[PDB]
């Protein structure tokens, strides 16, 4: 997956 | 006794907590006297996440561009600024709420409070080791950056994690509060991945002496070791090496239970090799690395 | 993504929270409206806790003999009477502080945020259930009774538990806010032991489904169940029966899940009679039954309070 | 051990 932002 | 994953009460931060928009994107921020802290990645749009340049993204943004609401009252932002990954937001007003803190930065095998908060407003509060590799194993969703975490000594709120991001394996990642990140990590969604990590194995001999002092001691025994033979089996369970100065921290536990560093390291042995053979320690079937020295002597008696 | 063991953010809380001393002896208190509650045996001195008479202690006590401190200010006691277990101290400052609140009493298995506190402080925040035993797997010290468990809905703080005692086996026992205990034991430290306990399945299989949201799912397989042979093996177990109703309360997250509570009580079943092979769920080895499926909706949504 | 009342 891809990290991700919050 | 019993003993508990035991977070700080969560007053304090949460009258510190405010919400942050600018444009689409909200998150949460931290209101600290007259500034408000919270991660840069607010000034992004959901295609501005792959590859951002902050400082270009920053420089096209004005003061009106940051909507800031503390409950249902706005905020207005007279200045801005970008230190590391993180914003700060000088506004008109100090928050009148705010209490004695500190910035600090701490070291992979800590633990802090999480106060887990969407759209300015808290959810719940939980504790978290640093892991070390420098990520946190939390509850978040899209929503939570800007999230912190903290411990309270007396009454002044030691921040020690502001939340930004969620890695593929589902562990979590974030900096200090001057914006400089735990870990190799960058507030990008390019590829990514945690490191190895390691069980913090003074935190488990910490939980060995906390089941000690609640009544359990099966797991005791009449064999010692030596600090070098200990690390050799450590290291062959992916256990961080124990070191003098791990071992001095655990004196308050030792002399209060009467069992040698050394002697409990004997035990973490056993375990380590042999397993506990469907039995738990203080309910549980693993060895809890997540309790500080520190975190034992709070919660347990004397 | 993820799930943890979440408390209930405490801020509400904290407000009531004050300071009890009759004579010698001092634990927490809690202030609503005019209305301190506490626990009865802060009139008790060490010689009186085996088999106190609670009603002739107190008589020999007067509004003056009740030293109640919010913080840095003291609150005149202006009068006093005895509910079951619990005091309720009348003062003459209703509290600035005091939320929207219910009493409430829980049921076993139901969950509730505890705030410890010591001296009238707050010290720890953490998540409980109500065992089916009708103790609490608490921690907590000498001092500590009076701290209160909680849930909070909205802006409403609905008070269920109040601290009194420790069992011998490291257990904890308390009342509802109207001084009832839960449970079949008494403010005495005569001889009590807690009952036989059992798993929570109602709330294994939310945590269960808690795993699936999140992606753990390898305990998941193609087999199903009736309820009655799955109840046959969750006594073997010494799990809970599951009734009707603990499937109706699981109902939002089979929903969400596309996965049949039967089909999920027989991926139960299989972890019960096989173990787990040295894998991990949520990152346990253990079965978790201390999330209710509400539990589960409320982290996995993100409500806040 | 005998409870105590805490």
């Amino acid at each position: 997956r891809e990290p991700m932002l919050q | 006794s019993g003993f508990r994953k035991m977070a700080f009460p969560s007053g304090k931060v949460e009258g510190c907590m405010v919400q942050v928009t600018c444009g689409t994107t909200t998150l949460n921020g931290l209101w600290l006297d007259d500034v408000v802290y919270c991660p840069r990645h607010v000034i992004c749009t959901s295609e501005d996440m792959l590859n951002p340049n902050y400082e270009d993204l920053l420089i096209r943004k004005s003061n009106h561009n940051f909507l800031v609401q503390a409950g249902n009252v706005q905020l207005r932002v007279i200045g801005h600024s970008m230190q590391n990954c993180v914003l700060k937001l000088k506004v008109d007003t100090a928050n009148p709420k705010t209490p004695k803190y500190k910035f600090v930065r701490i070291q992979p095998g800590q633990t802090f409070s999480v106060l887990a908060c969407y759209n300015g407003s808290p959810s719940g509060v939980y504790q978290c080791a640093m892991r070390p590799n420098f990520t946190i194993k939390g509850s978040f969703l899209n929503g939570s950056a800007g999230s912190v975490g903290f411990n309270i000594d007396y009454d002044c709120v030691s921040f020690c994690y502001m939340h930004h991001m969620e890695l593929p394996t589902g562990v979590h990642a974030g900096t200090d509060l001057e914006g400089n990140f735990y870990g190799p990590f960058v507030d990008r969604q390019t590829a990514q991945a945690a490191g190895t990590d390691t069980t913090i194995t003074v935190n488990v001999l910490a939980w060995l002496y906390a089941a000690v002092i609640n009544g359990d001691r099966w797991f005791l025994n009449r064999f010692t070791t030596t600090l070098n033979d200990f690390n050799l089996v450590a290291m062959k369970y992916n256990y961080e090496p124990l070191t003098q100065d791990h071992v001095d921290i655990l004196g308050p536990l030792s002399a209060q239970t009467g069992i040698a560093v050394l002697d409990m390291c004997a035990s973490l042995k056993e375990l380590l090799q042999n397993g506990m053979n469907g039995r738990t320690i203080l309910g549980s079937a693993l060895l809890e690395d997540e309790f500080t020295p520190f975190d034992v002597v709070r919660q347990c008696s004397g």
